[PDB]
């Protein structure tokens, strides 16, 4: 339930200053 | 067990795409705020003259110049549009690998 | 520069991954489809007309005429034999696309167009400047370990390469040539002694500036047939017009080099002409100065368009951009869904997407209702067949 | 920790490509999904086919037929297939549109459109510039006339889950694509994103997936296979003619055509379809060379020159009777005697292919002490050994 | 007695990032004269270069990697293409492929894969730089053109190794090549022959295009001789002293010999010969782990051979019966891993220590 | 006294040892001084620094730490491109038969030269006789090893027994034994001895040791053909070859190897080897020409496949020297025999592939296809005991990989360090082939047998289980 499922992948292949912030750059990592 | 199938893609070719997706996502905010299906192109009005304004989407040569009133132009400040409705001679700039003639060469028919 | 091999060698791994997707969604889009890898690659492909259905059996023996275009060794015109599952069923049936002759050519065939009132006449287009007339009846199954034999037939009033070439259904004989010379020639042919060698061209056409890159005889009418070059027009001769060098028509037709051109089986007025500007359009003979629409899908250019030999209104068209598409044309201008828009125009039916180089050849079997066979540059060829619920 | 960031990689590779994969096929694709028997709920439309095609011509004529600043013109023309990019003609079907520029501090500016409209109304143009609002003057010129919530779980070897939900139902996350149903969303997933495993499992409030990256998933390259060996520079060359060994598939051959079955989620090769190796040198075989030349032989080199050492490493024994030996050892076994008939033949074809060396060496004795020795073992005769005998004797006057 | 009278001392210390032992490390021999000192180091799945100057400084000039798989790299070598001067640089190890990289242009421009097993060395023939002669862990050792691509030669079978061969070089001229394995054996495999020769001919003049059979490389089964009676054990490391051979195994001695009697020449020795004569042996502590080169500069002056515990001795070959003495040993009070390989300039200046800790040591002669 | 012999030993070594390093210090600096006069040609071209590459902004990057001061210095890593690789075996030598493997002073000068003086036969063809193996007509042959146990290896066995001759007319010329009156009367009194006239003197002819021991051979292998014995020796009048004999005369599981058996004055009967162990006495051994125990041949039209031939039926190809009918022993040198009991013994084998397998490691592919129940290849490989077959795989299962293949009660083919191209065949539950022993020419050799129909370019499989060694203790 926390986050997206579009947000999650979006956190996962851009990891650098366009990250975009928003939940995507949340801590998605270690839970 | 059984032999390894040695992926095609490798992680050159990975690193590429990579550097390639951030490229594209910083210049079209696809991701952000094309809701991931759509990208989003910025205008610029500066001064118009009546006698109308003519104004210049940020990515280049994908969308052609249009000229609108003072009105127009303050509510149309952003625009979303989506990929399949994208000019097909002007979307294949977007990115090298989006469509390219792999056998260039030369003679033939 | 080395970008640019990095670029090909990322869309290579694209193209694999596109195949590999496309194959595994191919149960879910076709009625069959068969592959199978030559040695060689062919670059022409035409269904012969005969058909042998065994009694007992449920499968059916079609017949193919192909090329082959080698690098160094020796080149031959192998005729190959397809066994088509008819209705009911293979599994494993051994050998399915089984060759039958091979005859020594000299030099890569870029058409292999047969005679349609006998059709063991079989017509080549050699690269040099002259046009072979085979006869695979006559000579053996086997190919002899030696030069080129004799080919019972050697029409030459060219000057340089070609890729045009047509029979006249509705006269015995009569083929039509159109080469690099920027002409095209008329043979009569049959009417010939026999132990004949070389036989002189009967007309000579001069009114294309460019190359002309195809010519098609009229299905319906025996003295008039059309011609297209890569200078942007589309002629229409008219045989025994006391004038050789002013056709009846001159449209221009396209904004690019004109590569094909089809007369529709049953239409007497209908045709369809492809081109380098990534288009197809119809035309009727009534108007000439009207044109009728234009299917714009491709990517790339188009080199081939053939009509449905069993429907009215079915058309194909196959290029570069490595894809083969089916036209509707009686699904033209209706209204369609959001999804259906975003996913193509209306008239489009189908998209082939199984081949991974540029599209060779193409053709439809006379004896089978909406089945296609088309050979790839990468040495490929398929016969497929869509699924019955596209078109009910 | 490291096994989140291996999570991450191994996650992120498959969802990296079909990220590229989804941007790119909304542009060129490989085929329609309208067309799918499982996707068939879009193209709600049926067949009419039943017009004549004679009446189009009519119909469309009834229908609708019925400082100093320099000034140039730009014209540019359709591009075709020689011309890689479309031809622009700076003027101070062959004309696509007609552009105006100034140079000076640059500024472009066009009068007609691709459908060659009555555009460039009158008025400032808000235009891109590029050095090399402002208070200065601005060069600006224009011509006219005056409900199923579905969540996701993304498992790491069985142990480690990341919670999701999906914002837009029947919604694919990676290529954004609009199955309506759920079993068509499934079977999308499946065999579209086949680098995944999706378990669907159910939940009492909703609808759970479970999305696994694939053990096997054989994605190796489908093409020559020699391809996969060449060296850089030359591998994927494309550029001409490859020969290959003939091999057929056989992909569908009839299907069933079953319906939608929720049970579901709660081939035919003939040829060579492999790349071989020498089995000496361990490289590859191209096939040029592969029908022929078996590269197995009776007498290898080494067991040749073993047993030419060890026949000279005796002790006991005189250097023709040792040369002699090793060359009806080289002779046996090169050509394969295996019976006691063909001792006979294998006397005569030993004679009338070593005579020369046998006189040169000038072993004449030994070798009839040989045959005599060979004799007493059972085998030949002795018209065999005076015929051999005499067959000598003339080969040496012929010589002498 | 006397500590010889080269004095080393320490003046800089890196330390790499990717924290794995490194095995190997290679000065250009090739570079012309004033031009600066590069070497190359290789470890895990990593090849990097380094650059010295005055007063201690090295920069890191480039670096590599292989993140398809597993890749852990052993060793290396230096060499260059004659046709347009381009120095190459060639790396193998674990999955058995050679790769040999262009600095220059930053690519890779060969791959060899016809081994069995991982490689434990790479040498260039002293006059032909295009001959490269790897040494397996399949029993066997090869000889490959790198020019036309073609494997040459094949140096196990009947008579060869029995088990993986650990070292190999060559003899001053490139002449003769002596091996060492994992059996205990050392095995003198002789280049100099008319059947070597006109393979090397054969290989220099073929075309794949012009023809449809393979190429017919070279299988040689029996050696021109054999030692099983030097050492008792593992022979690590071997080497070329003029004439004479350096060997070093797990005895913590280098012994010199030849073979052959006493006066016996090794050119003309019978491949039936069963006779070695030691000359001498050079001694140092605390060296019982396997896989650790010594090493020699170019005008083979002085040798030099690494520790478990971080020494390094230096030895000079110049002395009258060179197995006496004790050497010049260096030593850091920061040094604590195994040496893995030690390398000298082609001027004897500057020597390079790389330990197991991927750190790697720089001392300097004062003169 | 023996100290200072041996000071004076040392103090000399220790000057050679001196003397030989300094000439290999010459030899040294002679070489490198020529090697760096042939380096000093050519320019070589410096390296660069590596910058950020554009085509990977989101690159890795390489950091290096200087303990000794100086800063940190960091570089984006290049990546290598992907190479495929191959599964990993050893170095093995090619095999086409099998390999037994076992872990002058005579005072005999060459005939031919100068320098041979006078001896017997039975020492001027001891070597002959003792290294030839008439099983393969090869000497000292490398399938069958003697152990020293026979009495010179049986020189000649006992098969010359054929001693009658008869005496013809029309001598071959004028100079002959019988033309000399009384000559023919003393060679017959002198032959009959078991166990007077030609009073002609004898010529003056020298009789060298090399003329004397070439005659004495002649003699005996041609009894006393006096005429051929001067025909075949050069010169030799047959009036010196009589008068040369003349001085001569007077004056002074249930599976056992077999083993040929040579018994004299014996019968075959539950006294020999091949009598005991239970296998057919072939016609390698010295037995009776008319032994009980000895296999009769078959007498089939062709094929020799069905169970009809009892060849077939005993498992056991048609041997050349019996089986005359059948066409195995027609066309000895040429190709297809009628007879498809002959296989192994010609050696005719089909055309295998290499390549990796889809199981594990590498496998074996057949170029063509195969119709059921036909030759495919056999099974060759070096011949050990059992206790090596043991110890080997003691030392082999280290690295878990066993090519051991059971032949009979003492003998095991090994294809680890050689054999053929068949060693590369998998295990399966559901095997393509399977294996059979065949005696072929009283040798018992493995053949490989398709089971069933195999298409082509179908990888080859065949069951492990009936071999000595555990299956699945390798794989
Ligand atoms: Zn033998
Ligand atoms: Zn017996
Ligand atoms: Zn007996
Ligand atoms: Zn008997
Ligand atoms: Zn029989
Ligand atoms: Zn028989
Ligand atoms: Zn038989």
């Amino acid at each position: 339930p926390p986050a997206t499922q579009i947000s999650d992948l979006s956190k996962r292949k851009p990891k650098t200053e366009d990250f975009l912030t928003f939940l995507c750059l949340r801590g998605s990592p270690a839970l | 067990s059984l032999p390894r199938p040695h992926d095609f893609f490798d992680a050159q070719t990975l690193d590429a795409i990579r550097h390639r997706a951030i490229c594209f996502n910083l210049s079209a905010h696809i991701e952000s705020l094309g809701k991931g299906h759509s990208v989003v192109f910025h205008s610029t009005v500066i001064a118009k003259r009546k006698e109308k304004l003519l104004l210049h989407w940020m990515p280049e040569d994908i969308l052609p110049d249009v000229w609108v009133n003072e009105s127009e132009r303050h509510q149309l400040k952003t625009k979303v549009v989506h990929l399949s409705k994208l000019p097909k001679d002007t979307a294949l700039l977007l990115d090298p690998n989006i469509y390219r003639t792999m056998p260039q060469k030369r003679l033939k028919r | 520069d080395k970008e640019a091999a990095f670029d090909d060698a990322v869309e290579e791994r694209v193209i694999n991954e596109e195949y590999k997707i496309w194959k595994k969604n191919t149960p879910f889009l076709y009625d069959l489809v068969m592959t199978h890898a030559l040695e060689w690659p062919s670059l022409t492909a035409q269904w012969l007309p005969d058909v042998t259905r065994p009694e007992g059996k449920d499968f059916s023996i079609h017949r193919l005429v192909l090329g082959t275009h080698t690098s160094d060794e020796q080149n031959h015109l192998v005729i190959a034999s397809v066994q088509l599952p008819n209705d009911d069923a293979f599994g494993s049936v051994s050998g399915k696309i089984e060759i039958e002759i091979k005859i020594n050519h000299e030099g890569e065939v870029n058409r292999a167009r047969y005679m349609p009132q006998n059709p063991c006449i079989i017509a080549t287009k050699t690269p040099s400047s002259d046009v072979l007339v085979f006869d695979y009846t006559k000579h053996p199954s086997k190919p002899d370990p030696s030069g080129e034999c004799n080919p019972d037939l050697r029409l030459r009033g060219h000057q340089k390469e070609g890729y045009g070439l047509s029979w006249n259904p509705n006269l015995s004989g009569h083929l039509l040539s159109a080469s690099d010379d920027h002409t095209i020639c008329l043979w009569d042919i049959s009417a010939v002694p026999k132990e004949g060698k070389v036989v002189d061209a009967k007309t000579i056409f001069t009114g294309h500036t460019a190359v002309v890159e195809d010519v098609s005889w009229h299905l319906l009418h025996e003295s008039l047939f059309g011609s297209v070059a890569d200078d942007q027009k589309l002629m229409i001769w008219d045989t025994r017009s006391n004038n050789t060098s002013k056709p009846s028509h001159s449209v221009d037709a396209h904004t690019a080099e004109v590569n094909c051109l089809s007369f529709n089986p049953y239409s007497e007025f209908i045709l369809a002409t492809g081109s380098a500007d990534k288009t197809v359009a119809l035309w009727d003979l009534r108007n000439l100065k009207l044109k009728l629409h234009s299917f714009e899908s491709h990517k790339d250019e188009i080199f081939q368009v053939q009509w449905s030999p069993h429907n009215e209104t079915i058309l194909a068209s196959s290029g570069t951009d490595r894809r083969l598409n089916v036209w509707d044309l009686s699904k033209i201008g209706e209204e369609q869904s959001p999804e259906d828009a975003e996913d193509g125009p209306p008239e489009l039916l189908f998209i082939h997407g199984g081949h991974t180089a540029k599209i060779s050849d193409f053709s439809w079997n006379p004896n089978e209702p909406w089945v296609i066979c088309s050979v790839s540059e990468d040495n490929i060829m398929q016969v497929w067949q869509m699924a019955e619920n596209i078109y009910n | 920790q490291a096994d989140h960031e291996l999570f991450l990689q191994a996650f992120e590779k498959p969802t990296q490509i079909y990220r590229f994969l989804r941007t790119r096929n909304l542009i060129a694709p490989i085929f329609l999904h309208r067309t799918l028997t499982y996707m068939s709920h879009r193209n709600s439309r049926t067949n009419i086919k039943r017009k004549t095609f004679k009446v189009d011509d009519m119909l469309s004529k009834v229908e609708k037929m019925k400082v100093t600043l320099e000034v140039l013109l730009v014209k540019v023309c359709h591009k075709k297939r020689k011309d890689v990019s479309c031809p622009i003609r700076q003027v101070p079907h062959m004309v696509k549109s007609y552009s105006l520029l100034f140079r000076v501090f640059v500024a472009q500016m066009t009068v007609f459109d691709k459908n060659r409209r009555l555009q460039l109304l009158d008025g400032e143009y808000e235009v891109a510039m590029q050095e090399m609002f402002s208070q200065g003057p601005t060069l600006q010129f224009t011509l006219r006339w005056t409900k199923l919530r579905i969540f996701y779980q993304f498992l790491y070897n069985n142990n480690t889950r990341q919670q999701t939900e999906a914002r837009d139902d029947l919604h694919c996350p990676w290529c954004t694509l609009n199955c309506r149903k759920l079993y068509s969303l499934l079977k999308h997933l499946k065999l579209c994103h086949s680098r995944f495993i999706f378990n669907y499992v159910y939940h009492p409030k909703g609808a759970r997936i479970d999305v696994s990256i694939n053990e096997c998933y054989d994605g190796s390259y489908a093409g020559n296979p020699q391809d996969i060996h060449r060296q850089p520079g030359f591998a994927f060359s494309r550029n001409g003619p490859v020969k290959r060994t003939p091999i057929t598939h056989i992909l569908v051959c009839r299907p069933k055509r079953t319906k939608a079955s929720m049970s579901e989620f709660l081939t035919y090769s003939s040829g060579h379809n492999r790349l071989y190796f020498h089995s000496d040198t361990c490289l590859p075989l191209r096939p040029q060379e592969m029908e022929v030349d078996s590269e197995d032989e009776k007498d290898p080199e080494w067991l040749r020159e073993k047993t030419i050492t060890q026949i000279e490493e005796f002790s006991d024994v005189n250097e023709g009777e040792k040369e002699v030996m090793k060359l009806w050892n080289l002779h046996v076994m090169k050509h394969g005697f295996i019976a006691d008939n063909q001792m006979n033949h294998a006397c005569m074809l030993f004679v009338e292919n070593y005579g020369q060396k046998i006189i040169k060496k000038n072993l004449c004795r030994n070798f009839m002490l040989h045959l005599v020795s060979m004799h007493d073992f059972n085998l030949i005769s002795i018209m065999s050994i005076d015929k051999a005998v005499t067959k000598l004797r003339e080969m040496q006057q012929k010589l002498e | 007695s006397k500590k010889c009278k080269y004095s080393f001392k320490c003046v800089n210390s890196l330390k790499e990032d990717h924290n794995q032992p490194l095995f190997g490390v290679q000065f250009n021999w090739h570079s012309k004269e004033g031009d600066p000192l590069v070497f190359a180091t290789v470890g895990s799945n990593r090849v990097t270069l380094y650059e010295c100057h005055s007063q201690g400084e090295i920069r890191l000039l480039q670096s590599y990697v292989d993140a398809d798989a597993d890749e852990n790299f052993y060793t290396c070598a230096w060499t260059y293409d004659s046709n347009t001067s381009h120095p190459l640089l060639a790396v193998a190890g674990s999955r058995g492929i050679i790769r040999i990289i262009n600095p220059i242009t930053m690519q890779c421009i060969k791959h060899y894969v016809g081994h069995g097993n991982a490689i434990n060395e790479l040498k260039f023939h002293p006059r032909d730089p295009n001959l490269l002669l790897s040494v397996s862990k399949d029993h066997a050792l090869r000889l490959w053109n790198i020019q036309t691509d073609t494997l040459v030669a094949i140096f196990g079978g009947v008579e060869g190794h029995r088990d993986e061969v650990l070292s190999a070089d060559y003899d001053l001229l490139g002449e003769k090549i002596m091996s060492c394995g994992m059996d205990h054996s050392l095995k003198l495999w002789r280049i100099n022959s008319k059947r070597m020769m006109n393979a090397i001919k054969e290989s220099y003049d073929y075309n794949p295009n012009k023809t449809n059979r393979p190429f017919i490389s070279q299988k040689i089964h029996f050696p021109d001789f054999s030692t099983r009676d030097i050492h008792r054990n593992y022979v690590d490391c071997v080497r070329w002293l003029g004439d004479l051979i350096l060997s070093k195994s797990c005895e913590n001695a280098i012994v010199c010999w030849k073979p052959g009697k006493m006066e016996d020449d090794i050119d003309k020795i019978k491949p039936s010969e069963s006779n070695v004569t030691i000359l001498g042996r050079f001694d140092y502590s605390q060296c019982d782990i396997w896989y650790m080169r010594f090493s020699m500069d170019f005008w083979q002056k002085m040798l030099a051979l690494g520790n478990q515990v971080g020494k390094l001795y230096v030895w000079d070959l110049e002395v009258e019966d060179p197995h006496k003495a004790k050497c010049t040993t260096l030593t850091h009070h920061k040094c604590g891993a195994a040496i893995r390989q030690t390398s000298f300039s082609r001027d004897s200046s500057i020597l390079i220590a790389v330990c197991d800790d991927a750190s790697i040591w720089r001392w300097d002669r004062l003169r | 006294e023996y100290m200072r012999l041996r000071q004076l030993k040392r103090f000399r070594r220790a000057d050679e040892v001196k003397s030989m390093f300094s000439s290999n210090r010459q030899k040294i600096l002679e070489r490198t001084e020529i090697l760096n006069q042939e380096w000093k040609q050519r320019r070589i071209q410096p390296v660069h620094i590596l910058t950020s590459v554009s085509s990977l902004r989101g690159t890795r990057e390489c950091s290096v730490t200087s303990d000794l001061d100086f800063p940190t210095q960091v570089i984006p890593l290049k990546t290598l491109n992907a190479v495929a690789s191959v599964p990993i075996m050893y170095s093995w030598s090619p095999l086409q038969q099998n390999f037994m493997v076992e872990d002058p002073p005579e005072c005999t000068p060459n005939i031919d030269g100068p320098n041979a003086k006078s001896v017997q036969r039975e020492q001027s063809l001891h070597s002959f006789h003792t290294l030839f193996c008439r099983r393969c007509f090869k000497y000292d042959c490398f399938l069958h090893r003697k152990c020293n146990y026979s009495f010179h290896a049986t020189p000649n066995t006992y098969k010359r027994k054929n001693t009658e001759t008869a005496l013809d007319n029309k001598p071959c010329g004028p100079q002959c034994y019988q033309h000399l009156e009384g000559a023919k009367e003393f060679a017959a009194a002198l032959t009959a001895e078991r166990i007077k006239p030609n009073i002609e003197p004898p010529e003056n002819v020298e009789w060298s040791g090399a003329e004397a021991s070439m005659f004495r051979v002649l003699i005996g292998t041609y009894y006393d053909n006096f005429c051929a014995i001067a025909r075949l020796i050069g010169t030799k009048t047959c009036r010196q070859v009589y008068e040369f004999r003349v001085k001569e005369s007077s004056i002074i599981n249930h599976v056992y190897n077999y083993q040929p058996c040579d018994h004299p004055r014996q019968p075959c009967d539950s006294s020999c080897p091949c009598v005991i162990a239970q296998n057919f006495c072939e016609k390698f051994c010295q037995c009776s020409s008319e032994c009980q125990n000895r296999f009769p041949g078959c007498r089939c039209k062709a094929q020799c496949n069905t169970k009809q031939c009892p060849c077939y039926l005993a498992v056991r190809e048609c041997d050349p020297d019996l089986c005359l009918t059948c066409g195995a022993a027609d066309h000895w040198d040429s190709k297809n025999v009628s007879c498809k009991n002959c296989s192994i013994q010609r050696g005719s084998k089909k055309h295998l592939l290499l390549a990796p397998s889809d199981v594990a490691g590498w496998g074996i592919f057949i170029k063509d296809p195969v119709q059921k129940n036909e030759f495919i290849s056999e099974y060759c490989g070096e011949i050990i005991s059992q206790d090596e077959a043991d110890r080997r795989g003691k030392v082999y299962d280290k690295y878990m990989c066993s090519f051991l293949f059971n032949l009979n009660n003492d003998f095991v083919v090994d294809a680890t360090r050689k054999g053929n191209k068949i060693r590369f065949a998998n295990h399966s539950v559901n095997p393509n082939c399977y294996a059979k022993v065949m005696m072929v020419n009283g040798d018992h050799r493995i053949g490989i047998f398709a089971k069933r129909a195999i298409q082509t370019g179908e990888e080859l499989f065949f069951d492990y289980r009936y071999s000595q060694a555990d299956a699945l203790k390798y794989v």
